[PDB]
């Protein structure tokens, strides 16, 4: 049944979440329904909007976990993190800090 | 002083459930529903696979969205107005956004938000080129039952001239 | 004795090419073409993704044929009749077989086989419930060029009396 | 272009093949056009019919290579063949011959 929502609908799932939680839109074939989660699922990051908290799909190139739309926190293996984006090699101007995968100056 | 508006034309919506059968053929079963064409969109026939959209997901705010195949018929079940106290978009806005995301047409179930009908029909904004249909009562119940329970379905929205 | 035949109604066929943005939005670009509704099928609007079918592939034979998503618009270019000396099916039969296999409409390019029109409009067999449209000339050349060169396209077949 | 066809069109490719070759229908996006091959592609078997030689798709469960619609020549690795069909284990009353994937009566 309707875990985490203050209001729920048989057709649309959750409409508002208890205020801790994140609103996630689950796609199941033709259906799209709302769920309220403690944390966003893999591949998704959370956004605390003015109205509600919600999950959105990470689409940063060569990222394994997004903070926000344009800021990757964990790049995928072999790419260096540079100002929220993931590169095969650091860009000129920066090198990796010692044994790690962060570009620095 | 203005008089009553012309009635909105009937949208004869055939919902098709389909099943592949022994050879590669399809066995189909049709449900006939009726709504109305709103002033928010053109009064024309349209057809496409049915895709439910949660009303709260139709926003400009959330930006990169998943790519759906072009030409789907959006089904949006509207909730009681107070459930969305400051909408990201008006009902016309949401219909537009669905068309931007590749909708060939949009059907609103307005059973829980009768006021949406006045909004769709205001006719102050310039209409979409695709049909924006509203449905309620048993028609809407039957539509949502199919969406909730079937694996897939195709809507054929017919303007019967 | 019987007189001339009522002229067949015009099928207005919008061919829609679309493009997606990174954000998940689509732009569309439409070419409007014209053909006619044959008696082999209904005179109604239909819409779906365009799928070319080689005439030789529409048989009862080759039994294990592949599976396309329900609701496609078949485009069949007919060749000179001497190019298939013993057809597996008549032109009506081929239209029926496309509908069995999920087609929402069939458009025949009859430029190289104008006698196909007469066969389509005979009205002896039970007509299909989907439109069976025929096109030729400029319009057919344009359809077949889009099929041959572009990646995907959607057809919108409109009946406007 | 029109390779191997007796007749050919821009929009349909081959309409008729040179008599030895097999007719195969290639799907490329919206297109479907005729090709005329010496042998049918992987996944397909050839049928020499009354009018024409065609390629048809192998749909036999767990088969890597069909002879006909109903008869498999090469089962997927790890499957046993019996009467043109492919099984994870030989059906009741049959056993693999020696160290092969062919079912014969016994054990």
């Amino acid at each position: 049944i309707c875990k985490g929502c203050l209001s729920c609908s048989k057709d649309n799932g959750c409409l508002r979440c208890q205020p801790k939680l994140f609103f996630y839109l689950r796609r199941e074939g033709m259906r799209q329904y709302g769920e309220c989660l403690q944390s966003c699922p893999p591949g998704y990051y959370g956004v605390r909007g003015p109205d509600m908290n919600r999950c959105s799909r990470c689409r940063i190139e060569n990222c394994d976990s997004c903070f926000s739309r344009d800021f990757c926190i964990k790049c995928k293996s072999g790419f260096y993190s540079h100002k929220g984006q993931c590169f095969e090699e650091c860009p000129e101007g920066f090198a990796p800090l010692d044994d790690t995968m962060v570009c620095v100056d | 002083e203005t008089g009553e508006s012309l009635a909105k034309e009937t949208a004869f919506v055939e919902v098709v459930l389909f099943e592949s059968s022994p050879n590669g053929d399809y066995k189909t079963h049709t449900t006939e529903l009726q709504g109305r064409f709103s002033r928010a969109g053109a009064t024309i026939s349209a057809e496409g696979e049915i895709v439910q959209m949660h009303p709260l997901g139709l926003c400009n705010n959330n930006d990169e969205e998943d790519l759906y195949e072009y030409g789907w018929v959006g089904v949006v079940k509207l909730e009681q107005p107070e459930m969305d106290p400051k909408p990201c978009l008006t009902v016309l806005g949401k219909a537009k956004r669905a068309v931007q995301r590749g909708a060939t047409a949009v059907i609103f179930d307005v059973s829980d938000n009768p006021d949406a009908v006045e909004q769709l029909n205001q006719g102050l904004e310039d209409p979409l080129k695709r049909p924006v249909v509203y449905m309620k009562g048993m028609d809407a119940i039957k539509l949502m039952n199919i969406v909730n329970k079937q694996k897939g379905a195709r809507a054929r929205i017919q303007h019967r001239p």
